């Protein structure tokens, strides 16, 4: 680990010049050196602060809701220093972190940086008054090169399938916790009683974790495949029959 | 208890629902029943269903079907449900699909 | 209840005072009984649908 500290009351130019220290150390590692780096940058919202403090020390109008007009720019030239490169065995992988201001999702800082990034993840605050750590909300996040990274000879066999079946079956049982309160618990189906099982395990066992737990990909996958089994194998469409022979019957 | 069942059909099915094992007179001894024949007309059975509906103690009235044809217009401007109102098939016409005011509001659906 | 709505529906209550008991003991046996069996389960299940 290389730790590159900034402050809320240290100059705020460092805090311009922080992220170019700590991507020109990623890459010379990855590009030189051949190693796998992963660069995590805290609060891309205070960069944009000093951004804009910067900026209208130029004497420069301001932009749409306060942040200069080049920052689309500014941000791509962060962002965009990454990725695995010809000749050479290393990469960078980066996973910027900001705080949505008034938990709205088209601020410019949001907005802008989903239009660089692939994919994102949600920390939620239902999830999180609900005493669940980590607060992560699987149904709007998404990745967009899962499907590279994932597979034989990757983590396993059955990743994309486990995946696909777990996001399926949690937001069919979320719909039906939603019909519940209005029909009543003692007018559902039998199977519709699974999939609020399947809710409750799901969340308790899967999603939370423990803030000093390391669990491997395998961990995780058997973890998936013990909250499959609450289902008869006729339900689980979205695995094809070829896996739901080999891993089911465990 | 609190209800009791209630009939207009002839004398042979009236004689066969006390047979079951209803029909009753009220305190004013009046019936459960109004028996029809080639006797009487027609505004005596609408007035008499008028004061089988009003009648705050009858939950179920059983009309012969064949009796209830030309007084549709008084068993179709009853909109309610509790006063519950069931018409019966016998062998003079036997129960035809058509001519119901419960499967009125089965449009479609068949 | 369905749903929030009270469907009202229908409790027969067995009451049993029954007056047709001379019915021609002599004239008329078998024949009306099974007659008054038969005409009561038609009651009920008339009760039922209605």
């Amino acid at each position: 680990v290389c730790l590159f500290l900034n402050l809320a009351n240290d100059p705020t130019i460092e805090r311009i010049i922080t992220p170019r220290l700590a991507l020109t150390t990623a890459e010379f590692l990855a590009y030189q050196c051949e190693k796998h780096v992963l660069v995590i940058l805290t609060d891309m919202s205070s960069y944009a602060e000093a951004l804009r403090e910067v900026s209208a020390a130029r004497e420069e109008v301001p932009g749409r809701r306060g942040f200069p007009g080049y920052m689309y720019t500014d941000l791509a030239t962060i962002y965009e220093r990454a990725g695995r490169v010809e000749g050479r065995n290393g990469s960078i992988t980066q996973i910027p972190i900001l705080t949505m201001p008034n938990d709205d999702i088209t601020h410019p800082i949001p907005d802008l940086t989903g239009y660089i990034t692939e994919g994102q993840i949600y920390v939620d605050r239902q999830l999180h008054n609900r005493q669940i750590y980590p607060p992560i909300n699987v149904l709007p996040s998404l990745s967009r090169l899962m499907k590279s990274a994932i597979g034989e000879g990757m983590t396993r066999k059955d990743h994309a399938d486990v995946s696909n079946q777990l996001y399926a079956c949690y937001a069919i049982g979320k719909d039906v916790q939603a019909m519940k309160a209005v029909v009543g618990e003692e007018a559902l189906t039998s199977d519709d009683l699974l999939y609020l099982e399947f809710l409750q395990k799901f969340e308790r066992n899967f999603i939370a974790q423990g803030p000093y737990e390391n669990r491997t990909v395998f961990e995780t996958l058997d973890i998936g495949w013990q909250l499959l089994r609450i289902f008869p194998k006729e339900m689980l469409k979205r695995i094809p029959q070829s896996t739901l022979s080999e891993f089911y019957p465990r | 208890r609190g209800k009791l069942i209630a009939v207009i059909g002839d004398e042979d099915t009236v004689t066969g629902f006390l047979l079951g094992g209803i029909g009753e007179l009220n305190k004013n001894r009046h019936p459960n029943f109004l028996v029809v024949e080639k006797d009487t007309t027609i505004n005596e059975i609408e007035d008499t269903f008028r004061q089988f509906l009003n009648r705050d103690d009858i939950g179920i009235i059983l009309i012969n079907q064949y009796i209830a044809e030309m007084v549709r217009h008084a068993l179709d401007a009853h909109q309610q449900s509790i006063p519950a109102v069931l018409e019966i098939p016998s062998k003079e016409h036997p129960y035809d699909a058509a001519k119901d005011s419960i499967l009125r509001r089965a449009r479609g659906m068949f | 209840n369905v749903a929030g709505v009270t469907l009202p529906v229908f409790e027969h209550y067995h009451e049993g005072t029954d007056s047709y008991e001379l019915t021609g003991l002599a004239r008329g046996g078998e024949q009306l009984a099974k007659l008054k069996r038969n005409y009561a389960k038609a009651v009920e299940l008339l009760v039922e649908l209605a």
